[PDB]
């Protein structure tokens, strides 16, 4: 929703050429993306993306804040896939890249992809998730790697990162099977997004 | 990306402007300034002109998270040619006091820019030495003899100055 | 489709390789391509020598060739082939893969927009220059070895893959020569960069170990013993009548003894003929990593012939022979008095560190400390009204 600053997390794996969504998950996620851009900037021009991928050795910054759509699809061009994400890190760099921004008017926010089971200790994450909500950041957990069979150590997350404040996390499940990625996020709240101050 | 890398000689003018770079982002106090570093490369001896700013930040918890403006190099960049159109990228200067385990991951986002390998120029902030108060280090990817497998690491090359007429006087 | 060829294959397959069957059904069905990729690489690790394996990879390379990892793809292959008995078949069967794959990144490299099939096309190459070398033509190999050697150099990293496949060609084209000095230098690199999944055997790599042993034994400026000694190939495989009167051999020349290494020898020479026509390096190889030794440990660089003669046990037409080769070698360098009966040294080969030598080298540091220490005083009292 409004008054918004959004890092974008995309997920690079070698879980995302699992083919559970059409055609791979890293190709579905090339279009979704675009349509997050728009959307959260014809509610409001002081919206600007931010892209950080996990790709890489650790994470990196591939896009600053930016009001050009066609860098954050430039980013997508120059990640690999062959790197591989992890959480613990993925967060604290994001909000490193809130800390610099286009429009210091807006708010922080993570939307964060998962199309791995995260192999990360469930009790680490635990206490970045209480360092988040100090910094006055919320992450939403789109959650599609963990219905795999592995356990959800997401639902834990969520629950600590939730306090009294505008920016909210939520938690989005999604069916793992054909139904096109982006289609699924679109359809969902991705705008009718409210607040809890 | 060339492995042409004997020496490094530096400009005086290098030295002072990353001291003063550090102390106005105000990243100092245990916490990195890490800028480009401008000169030319492709040769044996690289030879150091110049260096900027670039905006940075140090998690101190983890120095193996940081931030960096990818965008902004690429702006600067053509900002240098107006200055001497010999600039071209060539690494990023480090703040001392020395080399780290934390420097491989910057290393690598640096490869996107330069065409030789990226440099890593210690610029020591507090002039420690019986030399010139700089190392230099670059990376090299290579195997190793003893029985385990291909790292990337840092092998000295020799600090040294030349320098222009201009800037000598 | 493909479900029906698992099956029957599942069905003729070993009871270890039973439960690997069933999971490239299930993770077929799952859409869970990456997964599968990995029960894959546990079953070709050890259907080294079953018949299923060349029928599987058959199945799966049609479906995929990006949608599971690329690498692993064509690694299986050059296994598949090597432990093949048929060549003119596998040569066949490489040609075609290469060319689809020359087709496919027309379409397919831009469609995911971050992964390349080029690092594929490598992979193959440097299989089919392994083909030729098993068909003893070694003209063809080397000129697809020299494709594959000015690319690997440009690269400013390097994959584990590529560059394991690199040293393969090398190493089984010198010994065809019989070249025991360019061998030996090529297998330690590639055991040391060796890939996290093995497709490379440890039989293979217990031949290795032979291998270089008969080098090293037969060399003649190879004073690598130890180091074979701090490489985990020939300090593990100690396990074989064959591996414990060898790795003997090799100790008996780091310490200098030349009694036990007789004892052995007067044993194995008829055994193994291969001894018997190089015993020439072989004999000598002792003299001289003594020789090298001496010089090195003590303060002097010279020796007499006295000290010679004593400890490699020669007469004193020998010992002189013994330092003209040894400086042809390029092993010590210097000039010879015959007329003080010195031999006076100016240069020693880098050889082996050893727990030993580290020491030996930190003392003289000490003693030289003190030197330079004492004086800087006497000069500081001296000439004190001036340091301006």
């Amino acid at each position: 929703m409004v008054l918004e600053a959004t890092v974008l997390v995309i997920d690079n794996s070698e879980y995302s050429r699992n083919g559970d969504f059409p055609r791979t998950r890293f190709e579905a996620q090339i279009d979704s993306v675009e349509f997050i851009f728009q959307a959260k900037r014809n509610s409001n021009p002081e919206n600007t993306v931010g892209l950080i991928s996990g790709a890489g050795a650790n994470p990196r910054v591939l896009s600053t804040f930016t009001a050009e759509f066609g860098k954050i699809l430039a980013g997508l061009h120059d990640t690999q896939i062959e790197g591989k994400l992890h959480m613990a890190t993925a967060l604290q760099i994001a909000q490193l890249t809130l800390k610099h921004r286009q429009n210091k008017v807006q708010h922080q926010r993570i939307v964060a992809f998962v199309c791995s089971p995260i192999s990360d200790s469930r009790d680490e994450l635990i206490r970045l998730a209480k360092t988040l909500k100090k910094n006055n950041v919320a992450v939403d957990i789109i959650n599609f790697g963990e219905i795999e069979q592995n356990t959800e150590l997401l639902d834990e997350f969520i629950a600590a990162v939730n306090n009294p404040q505008e920016e909210t996390s939520h938690l989005l499940t999604v069916t793992p099977g054909p139904r096109l990625l982006y289609e699924n996020i679109a359809s969902s709240p991705i705008i009718l997004e409210e607040g809890s101050s | 990306m060339s492995l042409q890398h004997e020496k490094v000689t530096i400009a005086p003018l290098v030295l002072l402007s990353a001291l003063d770079h550090y102390e106005r982002t105000q990243t100092k106090e245990n916490k990195r300034c890490v800028g480009v570093i401008l000169g030319d490369a492709n040769s044996s001896t690289i030879r150091v002109t110049n260096s900027f700013a670039l905006p940075f930040e140090e998690d101190e918890k983890n120095s193996d998270v940081w931030f960096l403006d990818h965008n902004y190099i690429e702006n600067m960049n053509e900002m240098c040619k107006k200055i001497n159109a010999k600039e071209k990228l060539i690494g990023w200067y480090h703040s001392g006091p020395k080399l780290r385990a934390s420097d491989l991951k910057i290393n690598e986002l640096f490869k996107k820019y330069t065409q030789n390998n990226p440099l890593l120029l210690i610029v020591d902030v507090k002039q420690q030495g019986v030399g010139l108060p700089t190392d230099a280090y670059v990376a090299i990817e290579q195997v190793k003899d003893d029985g385990t497998s291909t790292e990337k690491t840092f092998l000295h090359l020799p600090c040294t100055i030349e320098a222009e007429e201009a800037e000598e006087i | 489709e493909i479900d029906t060829i698992l099956s029957t294959l599942r069905m003729e397959a070993d009871p270890s390789l039973h439960p690997l069957f069933e999971q490239f059904e299930k993770f077929y069905e799952e859409k869970l391509w990456f997964q599968l990729s990995e029960s894959l690489t546990k079953f070709f690790d050890d259907a080294k020598s079953t018949p299923l394996r060349l029928r599987l990879y058959d199945n799966f390379v049609s479906k995929f060739y990006d949608k599971i990892n690329q690498l692993s793809v064509v690694k299986y292959l050059l296994a598949s082939l090597k432990d093949s008995k048929d060549f003119d078949e596998s040569l066949k069967y490489l040609d075609d893969l290469k060319a689809q794959f020359q087709e496919l990144d027309s379409k397919k490299q831009r469609n995911n927009g971050s992964k390349d099939h080029g690092d594929g096309i490598l992979l193959i190459d440097s299989e089919i220059a392994r083909t030729y070398l098993l068909k003893n033509d070694l003209v063809k190999a080397r000129d697809l070895l020299d494709d594959l050697e000015k690319t690997l150099d440009k690269k400013d990293s390097i994959p584990l893959r590529i560059t394991n496949s690199f040293y393969s060609t090398n190493s089984q084209y010198f010994k065809f020569k019989n070249d025991f000095n360019s061998f030996y230098y090529t297998s330690l690199l590639y055991l040391s960069t060796l890939e996290p999944s093995t497709s490379i055997t440890l039989a293979e790599r217990q031949q290795l170990a032979y291998d270089l042993s008969i080098s090293a034994l037969l060399g003649d400026k190879i004073y690598n013993f130890g180091e074979l000694l701090h490489h985990p190939i020939m300090e593990t495989i100690v396990n074989d009548s064959n591996y414990d009167w060898l790795f003997q051999l090799l100790n008996a020349l780091t310490v200098g003894d030349f009694d036990k290494f007789d004892s052995l020898i007067k044993v194995q020479i008829s055994k193994i003929p291969i001894l018997a026509q190089h015993e020439s390096f072989l004999r000598q190889k002792i003299c001289l990593m003594t020789l090298i030794e001496t010089v090195f440990v003590k303060n002097i660089r010279m020796l007499s012939f006295e000290d010679i003669s004593k400890a490699t046990h020669l007469p004193k037409d020998n010992v002189e022979h013994l330092v003209m080769r040894a400086i042809s070698l390029g092993l010590l360098k210097g000039s010879i008095d015959q007329v003080n009966e010195l031999v006076t040294i100016s240069w020693v080969q880098p050889r082996i560190i050893s727990g030993d030598q580290i020491t030996k080298m930190k003392d003289r540091l000490v003693e030289w400390n003190d030197q330079v220490e004492k004086l800087g005083k006497k000069m500081e009292a001296r000439g004190q009204s001036i340091w301006v």
